[PDB]
């Protein structure tokens, strides 16, 4: 059972693979699977078997893009998994949140209202889908949007066309915007704060 | 509920108070 791990390693430590071969008490597909099973956060794993005696073993883990709703994690292509937070909080990662079916979903809004909002240099720190398939963002400055379930793209350019006039009011009169909210028609309202 | 904000907002124009109006 002596051990050599191939593949970019960044979640799964070496005891990890070891604790899942001790776990069993051997033969290739038991161990592949095991390891499936007990390591969430593996996306493929081949366990070639080589001797003396020696396991060779490719790894190839998911890659999150986000964390999803809190203690999960989602990745580019829409999976879902989970890394015990450990290993996961030295990470910033952008914060998704949706109902337990829709990943795919939120990830898809998520992209098209990130890349709107990148080519004016809005970054999305939260995105959030209700059951309702309402949408509340939040931007690296922590102004939340609230975009509602209607056409999103429509109001989210109301923001950007919208934003200049409200930098120029916070600053006059000393206040930070707190949230702009798009539930209109053509118009946008605005909470303030004070200045941290 | 949160619904009923929605529709406050979009059906009538209404706001919380304290909140700047704008329209585009």
């Amino acid at each position: 059972s002596k051990l050599v791990l191939t593949g970019e390693r960044h979640y799964t430590r070496n005891d990890d693979i070891r604790q899942s071969i001790l776990a069993l008490g051997q033969d290739v597909n038991i161990i592949q699977t095991q390891i499936e099973q007990r390591l969430p956060w593996i996306k493929q794993v081949s366990v070639r078997k080589q001797w003396p005696d020696e396991l060779k073993i490719h790894l190839v883990e998911y890659v999150p893009i986000a964390r999803w709703n809190d203690q999960h994690m989602v990745d580019a292509e829409g999976n879902t998994f989970s890394v015990p937070p450990e290993r996961t909080s030295k990470q910033v990662l952008p914060m998704l949140y949706g109902p337990e079916g829709s990943a795919n979903e939120v990830l898809q809004g998520y992209r098209e209202m990130g890349q709107m909002l990148a080519k004016d240099r809005f970054t999305l720190k939260e995105a959030a889908m209700t059951a309702r398939r309402s949408w509340q963002l939040t931007l690296n400055n922590d102004i939340k949007l609230n975009l509602g379930r209607g056409d999103t793209m429509k109001r989210l350019a109301r923001f950007v066309e919208l934003y200049p006039v409200l930098q120029q009011q916070a600053q006059t009169d000393g206040k930070r915007i707190s949230y702009v909210d798009l539930r209109y028609d053509s118009g946008a309202a605005v909470g303030w704060a004070p200045l941290p | 509920q949160e619904a009923l904000e929605e529709r406050a907002r979009n059906e009538l124009s209404l706001t919380r108070p304290g909140e700047t109006f704008y329209r585009l």
